[PDB]
């Protein structure tokens, strides 16, 4: 039995982490819940909170509210890679079937510093920070990634022809690691390449690895391929083995407390969480019960959507997973 | 007549200006090609002569330095689906405006990147998009910017754009988080119309839309200045491989020479070439192979001046 550390969140967050925490104990999952509130106090992030993460080195999170109080805990546990798997969806039809990708997002550098300067009347200019340490082990990450997840290729994603010295750095660190990783074929896309092939054919990708800003745009571009940030699961990957596992859509205020909102992105979260920990055999089971519950249909809460509240969707995942 | 400079460029570029011209001699279009190829501050002199260049593309940069000796600041392309092509989305039709580096290593395995956003180039770009929008009918204008995140920068961008929309209160004005932009593009591209942005996300976001309505092939683009204009192809790939195969795509070359004609207040021939390319393209096998037909350009040419009907020296209505 292995405890995880969960924030609940705001609005729907309470619900459908009761979904998450019901289908894990109806798969007879080996995951124990350490519920905890992270809400900002003084800027830090609470005693309770920070104690229970550094213990558990694993975190499920709901969406909050909006300095961002994500924005604390990747400042607090280094979450230096940010993964997020986007796997079309039968049952769920978008115009894109056949999309199977991982992005990887370098996390913590980039423009996010929030660096900026008015260096005259009308005129800013916006500091981008790139580091070979970061470059490094983001692109260590992909390539370990990729094994332990039995992908073949980890695409690092650029435009070196333009920004020779950050992105060319970044791609060269890349490099560097595929060199010791043949196991993995690597190969390097522009930016504008991948953004074209994305939605001409997103079915040739794999594993994507990107700096901060092309990441923050083409993760939620493959998340707009598969039907939104309400499928999506997501995973930050930080120092010390600490993970934390998130939704990535809004709290949704309007449907806060009617039964109505949707737990599948937390669930796969979840999923992706228990995958991390080495829990494959739940991992698989729970996938499954969850992608049987939507190609069926029947059940579908409202924005994928049916006419269904949370609960009978979630009763309907663990009515599945109970049968192995 | 109008005389309009034609620069060939490379790749490709050669053989489409050739089936511009041959669709022009047969539209008797009142259009004189001069063609133009330091030698390049020579050509670009020339260049200068006429306020109107239709080129292939090319390859400190030449495309760079064209557009500064010319003072080309806007770059606008129009992604519009065409019936005949059937993508996964239908019925889109976006102008996509945007402003036509600075890195050094503070010590030693950090870089840092500076990204210039200025209050006059954003003023100059909102205004072009909102005189555009206005003279072309169009409904809306959406700013797309990364504001929450970068704060002063593309927050004096927007400030821009919402100064001038200011003056245009009967177009909706609009503003989108890039990352979101990217997601509604790829599910309901429909509810965009003019899009203006920094110089950064036009590189994503033209890229997304040409994909959308089938290819880059398909798309074409302009720079604008205040006095020149220069009309291309969206994408800057010059075709290399696929060079003399009889093979290139002359969908985008001649929708270029089309709002070229807009420009140039050649509306009826405009309208007669655009049609024609648009009902050519309605039968798969005029479709070239990079959007994915068996077609050869001449094939698609002949049939393009088969669709264009002339009466007396002047194009008409099918």
């Amino acid at each position: 039995v292995q405890t995880v550390t969960l924030i609940p969140g705001d609005g729907i967050g309470p619900e459908i982490s009761a979904a998450v925490m019901k289908i894990f104990d109806a798969a007879k999952a080996p995951i124990q819940w350490e519920e905890r509130n992270v809400t900002a106090i003084q800027w830090m992030i609470p005693s309770e909170a920070k104690e229970s993460m550094d213990k558990n080195k694993m975190g499920l999170k709901g969406p909050l509210k909006t300095p961002s109080m994500n924005l604390l805990l990747r400042k607090t546990f280094d979450l230096y890679a940010n993964v997020r798997p986007c796997v079309s969806i039968e049952g769920y039809k978008t115009p894109y079937t056949d999309v199977n990708i991982v992005t990887i997002r370098e996390n913590t550098e980039g423009e996010y510093s929030g660096i900026e300067h008015v260096i005259v009347d009308g005129v800013v200019a916006s500091i981008k920070l790139i580091t070979e340490g970061a470059s490094k082990r983001i692109a260590e990450f992909a390539f370990e990634y990729a094994r332990n997840n039995h992908r073949s290729n980890v695409t690092a994603v650029h435009k070196a022809n333009i920004m020779r010295m950050s992105d060319g750095l970044f791609l060269q660190k890349c490099r560097e690691v595929a060199e010791s990783c043949k196991d993995i074929k690597f190969n390097e896309m522009y930016l504008d390449t991948v953004c074209l092939n994305m939605v001409q054919d997103p079915s040739q990708f794999d594993v994507l690895v990107m700096p901060n800003l092309y990441g923050d745009i083409l993760s939620d571009l493959c998340a707009g391929l598969i039907g939104g940030l309400g499928v999506t699961p997501s995973g930050n990957i930080g120092a010390n083995g600490v993970a934390i596992f998130e939704s990535v859509h809004g709290t949704a205020p309007d449907i806060a407390g009617k039964d109505m909102a949707n737990p599948t992105a937390l669930l796969l979260s979840a999923v992706m969480m228990l995958r991390h920990m080495g829990l494959f055999d739940h991992a698989a089971r729970i996938e499954a019960a969850c992608f049987a519950t939507i190609k069926d249909g029947k059940s579908l809460t409202k924005d994928l959507g049916g006419n269904a509240k949370c609960s009978d969707f979630t009763e309907e995942i663990c009515r599945r997973v109970k049968d192995l | 007549r109008h005389t309009v400079t034609m620069i060939p460029g490379d790749g490709i570029g050669p053989e489409l200006m050739l089936h511009v011209k041959s669709v022009f001699r047969h539209a008797c279009v009142p259009v004189d090609f001069e063609e133009v190829h330091e030698d390049i501050r020579n050509a670009i002199m020339a260049i200068r002569r006429n306020r109107v260049a239709l080129k292939g593309n090319i390859e400190k940069s030449r495309n760079n330095i064209l557009r500064t000796s010319l003072d080309l600041y806007a770059n606008v392309i129009h992604c519009k689906s065409l019936p005949g092509v059937v993508t996964r989305h239908k019925d889109i039709d976006i102008l996509i405006v945007r402003e036509n580096s600075l890195e050094h290593e503070s010590v030693a395995g950090v870089v840092e990147s500076l990204k210039i956003i200025t209050k006059a180039k954003s003023l100059r770009i909102a205004e072009y998009a909102f005189k555009l929008a206005q003279e072309s009918g169009r409904k809306k204008v959406t700013a797309v910017h990364k504001a929450n995140i970068m704060k002063l920068g593309d927050g004096l961008f927007l400030q821009c754009c919402r100064e001038v929309a200011a003056r245009y209160p009967q177009i909706t004005f609009e503003n989108m988080i890039v990352d979101n932009t990217t997601m509604q593009l790829v599910s309901r591209p429909q509810q965009f119309d003019v899009m203006v942005m920094p110089n950064l996300y036009g590189n994503i976001v033209n890229n997304v839309c040409a994909g959308l309505v089938g290819g880059p092939g398909l798309v074409a683009g302009a720079n604008y200045g205040h006095v020149y204009a220069v009309f291309e192809t969206a994408t800057r790939n010059t075709g290399k491989s696929i060079a003399n195969k009889n093979i290139a795509n002359p969908t985008a070359t001649l929708l270029a020479s089309c709002m070229m004609l807009d420009h140039l207040k050649l509306h009826s021939y405009a309208t007669s070439i655009r049609k024609a390319v648009l009902a050519s393209m309605d039968n798969e096998n005029m479709h070239t192979p990079d959007i994915g037909g068996q077609g050869t350009t001449s094939e698609a040419i002949q049939d393009v001046i088969r669709h264009i009907r002339v009466i007396n020296g002047r194009a008409v209505e099918a």
